[PDB]
C-alpha cells in the first residue's frame, strides 16, 4: 500500500502503444490484420473537423 | 534505414565491389583492397544464390584487423534480405539449458529458410440489417441479412448453423465483418464511422473502419517466409510459438525433426512450399569444443545443410578440449572438408584510404597533414586504433570549436590515449605498483 | 536438385549373390569392404540376431560414412535407421545412459497391418422395421433398421440390428449425408453432406463432400509402423484436455526424464501379446554412431552391458583414429579409442585408401552428378591435385570451377579456370605453411 | 478519437493464428488402429491401478498447517488479486476434475 | 544525518569550458590527464552519435579508478542510464553468462516515451442503464447505453457509456457515492474509494474515505516516462495480461532468466525505430561500467568482440589493476591487465598515476572536512606520513576511529595521542604479515 | 522464551565496557583480550553512530582464542532492533543461487528499515450483537454493544462490517479488537482479561523490515512467501534500484528511517576470489552495513587461485579492511574462563581439580577442558557426589583422548589404520 503511491503521473500502459505484441498471435491472423490496417477510418475525422 | 541508425564498426561497407565479371574495383562499396578475398567472397555469394549446392564449409583466415568480419558483413549485405543469414559467436553456443550439439542443430536449422503460400476464399463486407423470424416460426426460421460494399450489395439466405454461429459474437448491423467460405467462421473487423458519435467513452475493442470496396468475395494468396527451426519449435510444444520469443526451446527431439523434414519434402513435391537456402556464419570459431567440431563434420553432409563460413585469427595453437596443438586452432578433419581463404595486412595507401572513408562516414572532415599523421601512426599501430583516435580528435576540435580537425588536436588525442605497446612498456617500468601473478603488490611509495 | 557430399551413392553396388562389381551404385574400389557390408545387410535382413556390433576403421576421406549411407539405402525406408554422433550423447537435460538407451529403443521398429470392412454412401432413407415384442406389451418394438446407401457406380440398402439407433442419433446425420459404418465393430461416423446439396443455400458453414466412388461395401487394408521409443514416450507422457496434469504439462517445460524399466517391460509384454496374434510384426533397425572415439569410458561400459540385451539391435561404429587414449582415462591406450573389452565384442572392418585412377573416376562421377562438364586435361589436372593435396579438396573445388566458367560464359571448365580456383582457394597444407612463415599471429 | 483509432489499428500478429493451424494440419487421415489400446495414457494407468493404490498407500504428512494452501496459491480473503478473478479461479478449481 | 562510504565527496570531474582540469575541484586532486580524457569521453557520450566505442582505464590500487568511473556518471546526469557492474556478477546459475552480458548491454541504452491520455474522474452522482425496446433480431436483452454523472470540486458532468464500460464498472462493484477513475484510452475502470463526505454515514466502516478530486471532471495529460529496451524485452517475454488460471499460475512461479532470442530483439528494434521516426519517442544511449574485468573468462572476452560491433552497442568502460597476468580460463596466454590482446586492440587505454605525499595530505584534509571532523595540523601531518608509509586507504579508514577516540575523552580535535592509540588498536596489512611470519598456529 | 539448552557462547552476554571504553578484567563473562575488547567497543560505537557505512574490519587470532566470542559479545551489546547477520563462508555456495547474488542478499539483509503507520481501533468486552436480514426499509441493520471498564455504547453496522462479523463466529462476552481502517477483526480472548478505558484510541505501529525483504516482496506476485522458502532466485537489478530510490524518498519525507546493522562473516578465508572481488565493489556503495570477518589461517592459498596469499585473502581486500589481532590466553585467564563455564553449566569444581584442569588446558587446549568439565559431571553423579574431584577429572582425561595423544598413537600404530595410499593391515598374525 505504501509502495502503491500514485504512478499514473509517470507511467505508460505500454499495451496501448503495441509494445506487447507477443500475445497478438493468440487470436489474430495475418490477413485480417493486414485488412484492418488497410481499412483505417482516417480522412473521415479530417472531413468532420 | 529500417534498423537503428546508430553508427557501428561495420557501417560503411555495403554489399560487394564485384562486377558482372566478378572483378573487384580497387575502392567500391565502402571496401578497399583484398581483391582476391573479395573475388572469393563473390564466388561464394554466387554459389549461395545458385541454391543447387549445399553442405559446403568455407574458412576465412587472417591476422587480427584484416577484414574477415568486414568481409562477412559485406557478404551478408550483398546477399540482401529474404535470405536467412545467422551470425553467431563461438562462445555463444555454450549454454546451461541446451546441450552444445542441440545448440548447433538449432543454429543450422535457423539458417535455412522456407516460403509457404496459402490461398483463402473470404467474404468481407458491411452488413446492412439482419432479420430473424424468432416469433413467426422460432428456432432458426432461416433469417436473412444484407451485406453492402462500396460497389455492390446482395442478400444471403442463412441456415440454422448460421444463426447459431451468429448468436455468438452478436452483430447489430452497421458493422464490417468477414465470413469464411470454407469453415463459416465469423470475424468482426470493425464498426462503421456512423457509430463514432454514439457515446463519449468507447470500449477497448471498439474500432471504426471504412466500407470494403470491390467484389463481395475474393480469392487471394498469401506467402509466408518461415524458417525450419520455427517449424520444429512450434510442432514440438502444444504452444511452441511462445518458445521462439522466450528462447526455452527445450532440446527438441530428433523425431520431430525427421517428421518436419518429411513434411517439408512432401510440400515441396506438391509445390505449396519452396526451399530458400541460406548462409550460416560463425565468428571467432577458433574457440569451441572438439565435440562441436565433430558434430559439425558429421552434420555438414546433410541435404538441409546451409553454407557455413567461419573466421579465425589464431595460428598453430591448442584446441579446446584437447592437450595437443593443432594448426589454425582447428582439428585437421574439419580442415579436410573445408576451403580456406587468407587475407593479407593492408598497405599504407590502403590504410589512409580506409581512414578517409571512415572519417567521411562519421561526417568528419580532416586536414591533409592530419590524415598523413594518422596514417603514419596507424602503420606502426593497428588500423583499428586510428578510428577511435579520429573520433576523439573530432570531439576535441568540437570543444575548440574550430571547423576541421587539426594536427594539434590529433597529437593531443594521441597523448591522452595510449597504445597497447606503450601501456605494456609503462606497466613493465612500474611492475611493482601493479598486482603480479603471485598476488604480491606494493602500495606505499615511501621505502 | 541439391547435393551435399552424398546422394551419388545408390546402394552397395553388389550383384546377385556374389562379389561386388568394380563400378556400381556410385561405388569404385574397396570391393572387400562393400562385400562385407552386403553380408551384414543379409544378416540384418534375416531378423534373427540381437545386439550384433560391427566397427569400421580407416583413414580420413575413405568412404567410412559413405558405406553406412549405402547400407542404410540398401535396407530400405521401412527399416528404421538412426544416424548419431559421438557428441549427441552428452545431454544436459538427462544423463548420457538414458539418452543411449532411448536411441537404442528408437532403432527398433514395429509394423501394424489391419483390414476393415466399410459400408459408406449417401443416406437415402432411414426407416425402422416394426415387429412383435417377445414379451407382451403395448409399446412399439423395432427388430431392424433399414438404411440405404448411395455411391458412384453403385447403391445398396442394408438391414441392421436396431442397436444402431444410438450411434445414428449421436452422429446428428439425417438425410443425403455421407456416413461411414464398420461391419463388425458397428457404429457410424458422419463425414459431411453430399455435394449435390451445396447449392441449396446461398451461404454455408458446413462443407459438402462428394459421394464415395465405387461400391458402397469396401475392403481396404491399412499398414502403419512406429518405433518402440515412440510407444514408450507416448505411454509416459500424459495426454488430455482438462485433467489437472494436462495443463500441468502447460505452464511448465516438458523435459526428458529417465523412463523406468517397468514401463519398458510392460510395453514389451503388450507388444508380444499383440504380435502373438499376427497383427504386429517387429523389424529390428540399425544404429549408426560416428566418431565413436569421442564416447566417454562410462558410456563404453554401458554399451558393453547393453549389447548383451535380448532386444538390442545391430549397431555400426566408425572411427578414423589409431593408437590413442580413450577419453576419460589418461593411461589406457587402445586402438581407435575403443576400450579393448568393447573391441573384443565386435568385428573390425578395414578400409583402404584410393589410388590415382580411382580418384579420377570419383571426380568424374561427381562432376556428372553435379551436372557440369570438364575436359580431359582439366580432369587429369584435378586428379593429380587430389592425389597431391587430398581427395576432399579436389571434390570441394568442383563448384568454384563451374562458377568461374559461368562467369566466362563457358560451358566447360578449362585449365585456366582450375588455376584461378587454385590461386583463389587454398588447401590445408598451404595454409599451414603460411601460418609457419608468418609472425603476425595469423 | 481519431488518434486512438489510428493507434489501435497497427496491431499485427507476429506470425499468425492461421499459420499455426496450417502447420498443425496433418494431411494424414484418422487411420484408426489398435494404437488406442496400445498407448494406455497416464490417466488410464492411474484409473485401472485403483486396487494397488488403495492397498499400498499408507503414510500421511504428519505435520500440516491448514490455510497455508490458500496463501501459497495466492487466493484468500485478503490478497493483491481481484475478488472476481479469485472467485473465478476457485470456481474453475471446483469444476475441474 | 548524512552517510559517507569512500565516496559522495565527488560531484563530478570538475572541468572548465576549455577542458582544462583545475588542480582541486569536485573532490578531486591531480590526475589532470585522466580527468581530461574522461571529460572527452563524456562529450562523446553526449554527442549521441558513436555506438559501441569502448575505453579502458588502468592503474595501481587506490589510484582513483572507481572514483573516476563514478565521477563520469555523476557528470553525465541521472537522465542518461548508467549501470555499474562487476566482472564476477556475470556468472549466473540460471542462464549462461553471454545472455547476462547481452541483457546488461541492452539495459545500458535507454529510451523515453511520450503518450497522451484523457481521464474521466470524480464522485459518482448517479448511473442509469438505458435498454432499447427493439429486439432487432440480433440480441435478446442488452442496454443501449449507460448514463453516469461525475462530480468534482470545479464542477459536474454527465457521460454516456457503451455496455462494455458498464460491465466493467459493475464488476468493480461501485454504487452511488464512490470516487471512480475512467481512462478513455483503454476503457480502464478502477474504484479509488468512497468519498469522505459519507464518513459520518455509519459509526464504523471498513471502507477508507478519499477526498473529492480536483479538476472539473475530464483531464488531458501526457507521460514522458523513460524506459530502457531491456524492460521492453522482459515485458514482451513475460506478459502480464490475461485472467486465465494458467496465467495466474505462471504469475505465481518465480521469474527465471531465459535466453531471449535475437528475433524478439529485432522486432522490438523495428517498432522502436518506427516510433522514433514518428517522433513519438527519443532514444538515449547509455553507459555500461564493469569493474575488475580481470575476473572475466576468455569466452566472455571473445563474445565482447562480437557484441561491441553491434548497431545498438553503447559506450562501455572497463577497470583493471593487474599487470602482466594470465587470462582466466587459459593456460599460458599472458596479456597486460589480464585482457586478451584483440580486445585491447579494440578499446582505448587510459593510465592512472599514483599520488604524491602532498596530494595524500590534501586528500586526507578533504575527507576529514567531509566527515565533519576537526584535525590538528601536527596530527594531520603524522597521518599523512603514516599513510605514505603504508597506504592511503589505511589512513582514510583510520580517520574514522580517531573521532570516536576523541569523543571518548570529550575533546573535539584529533590529537597525536589519539591517532597513536588507534594505530595501537588497529594494524595495517604490513604489520599483520610481519607478525604472521613468526607465529605458532597461523597466528 | 528463546529456548536454548547450552551454547559455547551462552555465558558471554553483552561484552563488557565502561563509560570511557576501558575494558574491565572480567565483565559479563568476558576475560582478557583488553585491546581486542576496546577495539570491539570502538566498532560498536561506530555502528551505533550510523554516520559512516561501508567499512571493513578483520578479526585475526589463533584458533580457540576469543574470535567468535568477540563477535557474539558485539552482537549482544548492540542489542535488539539492530540487524545482525552471521553466516559461515561456505553458506554462500548455493546450487540454485549465484555466489554474487547470495552475497548481495546477505548485504541487503543487514540494513533494516523502520516504518511508522498510525491506525485507529476499538476494543473491549462485547455484550450485545444483533443482525437482521434485508427488508425494503433497510438493506441491512446491525447493532452491537461493546462494554469497557469505563464505557459501554452501541455502534451501527453498515453492511460490510456485518458481513465481516458473520464471517467468523463471535459470541458476546469476549474481548475483541476492531481495526476501522483495515476492517479486520481480532479476538484478544475471553472475559481472562479486563478492559481499560476508551474504546477508540490513537496509536502508531512500527515495522522493522530489511531491504532484502522489501526487494523480495516487490519482486513477485506473492514475494513474502519467498522470505521463508528461499526461492527468491536472482532478483532483478532494476528492482533494487527502484527500491533504493523509493527508500531515499521515504527518508527525505520522514516516513522511514534506516538502521545500519552489522554483517558478520566467519571463516572468510575459504571464500572464493570472485566473492572477494565483488565485496570490493559492494563495500563502496551508499547502502552498506559494516562488515566484520574472522580467519584462523595465515599465509595460505586463496581458494580459486594457485598462488598463496598472506592471511588467505587478496591484498586489495586487506587494504580495504582494518585488522584486529587477538592474543593467546594465559593460565590465570584460562582458569577464570573455566570457572565461568562451570558456573554457566552449574558444575561444582574443587580447587585442586580446577588447578589440574587449568594445567591440562594450558598443556593441550582450552576447548578440551571446556568439554571435559561437562563429561566429568556424568562420572560425578555416577559416584553420587555433587562436587567433582580430581579422580573424576583423571578418569575423564584417560577415557577421552586428546589430539596430541591420538596423533602419537596413530603414529605408533599406523599399520592398523588406513594409509593415504589405501594400504592397511587387518590380520594380526604374520
Ligand atoms: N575492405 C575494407 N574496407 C574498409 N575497412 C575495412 C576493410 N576490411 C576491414 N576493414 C576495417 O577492419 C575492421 C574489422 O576488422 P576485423 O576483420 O573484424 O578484425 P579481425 O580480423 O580481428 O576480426 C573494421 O573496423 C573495418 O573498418
Ligand atoms: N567408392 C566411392 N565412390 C564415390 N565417392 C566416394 C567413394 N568412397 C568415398 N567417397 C567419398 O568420400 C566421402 C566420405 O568420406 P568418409 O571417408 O566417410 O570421411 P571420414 O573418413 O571422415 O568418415 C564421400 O563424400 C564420398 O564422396
Ligand atoms: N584524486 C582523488 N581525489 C580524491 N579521492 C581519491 C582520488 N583518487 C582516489 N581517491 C579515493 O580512493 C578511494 C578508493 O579508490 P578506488 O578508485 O576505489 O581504488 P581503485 O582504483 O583500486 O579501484 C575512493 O574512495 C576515492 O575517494
Ligand atoms: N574472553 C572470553 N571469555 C570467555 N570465554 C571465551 C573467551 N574467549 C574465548 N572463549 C571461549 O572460546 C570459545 C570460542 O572460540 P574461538 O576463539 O571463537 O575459536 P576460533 O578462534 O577458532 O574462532 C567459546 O566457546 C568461549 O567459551
Ligand atoms: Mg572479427
Ligand atoms: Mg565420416
Ligand atoms: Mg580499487
Ligand atoms: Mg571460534
Amino acid at each position: 500500500k505504501l509502495f502503491k503511491k500514485n504512478n499514473q503521473v509517470n507511467r505508460v500502459d505500454l499495451d496501448f502503444l503495441n509494445l506487447v505484441f507477443t500475445l497478438n498471435d493468440k487470436d489474430l491472423t495475418s490477413y485480417h490484420a493486414e485488412e484492418i490496417s488497410k481499412l483505417t477510418c482516417v480522412k473521415n475525422f479530417v472531413e468532420e473537423v | 534505414l529500417k534498423s537503428l541508425s546508430l553508427i557501428a564498426a561495420h557501417s560503411h561497407i555495403t554489399g560487394l565491389g564485384l562486377d558482372e565479371n566478378l572483378q573487384p574495383r580497387p575502392t567500391s562499396e565502402g571496401m578497399v583492397g583484398q581483391l582476391q578475398a573479395r573475388r572469393a567472397a563473390g564466388v561464394i555469394l554466387k554459389m549461395v544464390q545458385n541454391g543447387t549446392i549445399a553442405g559446403r564449409a568455407v574458412l576465412v583466415a587472417g591476422p587480427p584487423s584484416t577484414g574477415k568480419t568486414a568481409l562477412a558483413m559485406g557478404v551478408s549485405q550483398s546477399l540482401g534480405k529474404d535470405v536467412p543469414f545467422t551470425a553467431i559467436a563461438g562462445s555463444e553456443i555454450f549454454s546451461l539449458e541446451l546441450s552444445k550439439t542441440e545448440a548447433l542443430t538449432q543454429a543450422f536449422r535457423k539458417s535455412i529458410g522456407i516460403k509457404i503460400k496459402e490461398e483463402t476464399e473470404l467474404i468481407e463486407g458491411e452488413v446492412v440489417e439482419i432479420q430473424i423470424d424468432r416469433s413467426i416460426t422460432g428456432g432458426h426460421k432461416q433469417g436473412k441479412l444484407t451485406i453492402k460494399t462500396t460497389d455492390m450489395e446482395t442478400i444471403y439466405e442463412l441456415g440454422n448453423k448460421m444463426i447459431d454461429g451468429l448468436t455468438k459474437e452478436k452483430v447489430l448491423a452497421g458493422d464490417v465483418i468477414s465470413i469464411d467460405k470454407a469453415s463459416g467462421k465469423i470475424t468482426k473487423l470493425g464498426r462503421s464511422f456512423a457509430r463514432s458519435r454514439d457515446y463519449d467513452a468507447m470500449g477497448a475493442d471498439t474500432r471504426f473502419v471504412q466500407c470494403p470496396e470491390g467484389e463481395l468475395q475474393k480469392r487471394k494468396t498469401v506467402v509466408h517466409t518461415v524458417s525450419l527451426h520455427e517449424i520444429d519449435v512450434i510442432n514440438s510444444r502444444t504452444q511452441g510459438f511462445l518458445a521462439l520469443f522466450t528462447g526455452d526451446t527445450g532440446e527438441i527431439r530428433s523425431e520431430v525433426r525427421d517428421q518436419i523434414n518429411t513434411k517439408v519434402a512432401e510440400w515441396k513435391e506438391e509445390g505449396k512450399a519452396e526451399i530458400v537456402p541460406g548462409v550460416l556464419f560463425i565468428d571467432e570459431v577458433h574457440m569451441l569444443d572438439i565435440e562441436c567440431f565433430s558434430f559439425i563434420n558429421r552434420a555438414l553432409e546433410d541435404e538441409f545443410a546451409p553454407i557455413v563460413m567461419m573466421a579465425t585469427n589464431r595460428g598453430v595453437s591448442k584446441t579446446r578440449g584437447t592437450n595437443y596443438k593443432s594448426p589454425h586452432g582447428l582439428p585437421l578433419d574439419l580442415l579436410d572438408r573445408s576451403i580456406i581463404i587468407t587475407t593479407k595486412s593492408y598497405n599504407e595507401q590502403e590504410i589512409k584510404t580506409i581512414l578517409s572513408i571512415r572519417a567521411q562516414e562519421e561526417e568528419v572532415e580532416l586536414s591533409s597533414d592530419a590524415l598523413d599523421l594518422l596514417t603514419k601512426t596507424g602503420v606502426e599501430t593497428s588500423l583499428r586504433y586510428s578510428s577511435n583516435l579520429i573520433s576523439v580528435a573530432q570531439q576535441i576540435a568540437m570543444k575548440r570549436k574550430n571547423n576541421t580537425v587539426e594536427v594539434e588536436d590529433v597529437k593531443r588525442a594521441y597523448l591522452l590515449f595510449l597504445d597497447s605497446a606503450r601501456s605494456v612498456k609503462y606497466v613493465q617500468e612500474n611492475e611493482s605498483q601493479y598486482i603480479d601473478d603471485q598476488g604480491n603488490v606494493q602500495i606505499s611509495i615511501a621505502k | 536438385t541439391r547435393t551435399a557430399a552424398h546422394t551419388h551413392i545408390k546402394g552397395l553396388g553388389l550383384d546377385e549373390s556374389g562379389v561386388a562389381k568394380r563400378v556400381e551404385g556410385g561405388f569404385v574400389g574397396q570391393i572387400e569392404a562393400r562385400e562385407a557390408c552386403g553380408v551384414i545387410v543379409d544378416l540384418i535382413k534375416a531378423k534373427k540376431m540381437s545386439g550384433r556390433a560391427i566397427l569400421l576403421a580407416g583413414g580420413p576421406s575413405t568412404g567410412k560414412t559413405a558405406l553406412a549411407l549405402a547400407i542404410s539405402q540398401e535396407l530400405g525406408p521401412k527399416v528404421p535407421f538412426c544416424p548419431l554422433v559421438g557428441s549427441e550423447l552428452y545431454s544436459v537435460e538427462v544423463k548420457k545412459t538414458e539418452t543411449l538407451m532411448e536411441n537404442f529403443r528408437r532403432a527398433i521398429g514395429l509394423r501394424i497391418k489391419e483390414t476393415k470392412e466399410v459400408y459408406e454412401g449417401e443416406v437415402t432413407e432411414l426407416t425402422p422395421e416394426d415387429a412383435e415384442n417377445p414379451l407382451g406389451g403395448y409399446g412399439k418394438t423395432i427388430s431392424h433398421v433399414i438404411v440405404g446407401l448411395k455411391s458412384a457406380k453403385g447403391t445398396k440398402t442394408l438391414r441392421l440390428d436396431p442397436t444402431i439407433y444410438e450411434s445414428i442419433q449421436r452422429e446428428k446425420v439425417s438425410i443425403g449425408d455421407v456416413i461411414y459404418i464398420e461391419a463388425n465393430t458397428g457404429a457410424v461416423k458422419r463425414v459431411g453432406r453430399s455435394d449435390a446439396y451445396a447449392t441449396e443455400f446461398d451461404l454455408e458453414t458446413e462443407e459438402y463432400v462428394p459421394l464415395p466412388k465405387g461400391e458402397v461395401h469396401k475392403k481396404k487394408e491399412i499398414v502403419q509402423d512406429v518405433t518402440l521409443h515412440d510407444l514408450d514416450v507416448a505411454n509416459a507422457r500424459p495426454q488430455g484436455g482438462q485433467d489437472v496434469i494436462s495443463m500441468m504439462g502447460q505452464l511448465l517445460k516438458p523435459k526428458k526424464t529417465e523412463i523406468t524399466e517397468k514401463l519398458r517391460q510392460e510395453v514389451n509384454k503388450v507388444v508380444a501379446k499383440y504380435i502373438d496374434q499376427g497383427v504386429a510384426e517387429l523389424i529390428p533397425g540399425v544404429l549408426f554412431i560416428d566418431e565413436v572415439n569421442m564416447l566417454d569410458i562410462e558410456i563404453f561400459t554401458y554399451l558393453n552391458k547393453a549389447l548383451e540385451s535380448n532386444i538390442a539391435p545391430v549397431v555400426v561404429l566408425a572411427s578414423n583414429r589409431g593408437m590413442t587414449t580413450v577419453r576419460g582415462t589418461e593411461d589406457v591406450i587402445s586402438p581407435h579409442g575403443v576400450p579393448p573389452d568393447l573391441i573384443d565384442r565386435l568385428l573390425i572392418v578395414r578400409t583402404l585408401p584410393y589410388d590415382k585412377d580411382e580418384i579420377r573416376t570419383i571426380i568424374e562421377r561427381r562432376a556428372t552428378v553435379e551436372r557440369l562438364q570438364v575436359e580431359s586435361s582439366a580432369l587429369d589436372l584435378l586428379a593429380t591435385m587430389g592425389t597431391e593435396t587430398s581427395l576432399r579438396y579436389a571434390l570441394q573445388l568442383l563448384a568454384p570451377c563451374g562458377i568461374l566458367a559461368q562467369t566466362s560464359n563457358r560451358k566447360e571448365i578449362v585449365v585456366n579456370d582450375v588455376n584461378e580456383a587454385k590461386l583463389l582457394f587454398l588447401d590445408a597444407k598451404r595454409s599451414t605453411k603460411i601460418l609457419e612463415t608468418s609472425a603476425n599471429y595469423l | 478519437v481519431n488518434k486512438l483509432r489510428c493507434d489501435r489499428r497497427p496491431i499485427f500478429g507476429k506470425n499468425l493464428i492461421d499459420l499455426l493451424t496450417k502447420d498443425r494440419r496433418v494431411k494424414y487421415d484418422k487411420s484408426s488402429i489398435i494404437d488406442n489400446e496400445l498407448i494406455k495414457p497416464l490417466q488410464t494407468r492411474v484409473l485401472d491401478n485403483r486396487k494397488i493404490i488403495d492397498t499400498f498407500a499408507v503414510l500421511t504428512p504428519s505435520a500440516v498447517s491448514l490455510d497455508m494452501r490458500k496463501l501459497a496459491l495466492g487466493l484468500n480473503d485478503d490478497s493483491s488479486v481481484g475478488e472476481n478473478t479469485r472467485l473465478k479461479v476457485m470456481q474453475n478449481c471446483f469444476e475441474v476434475s
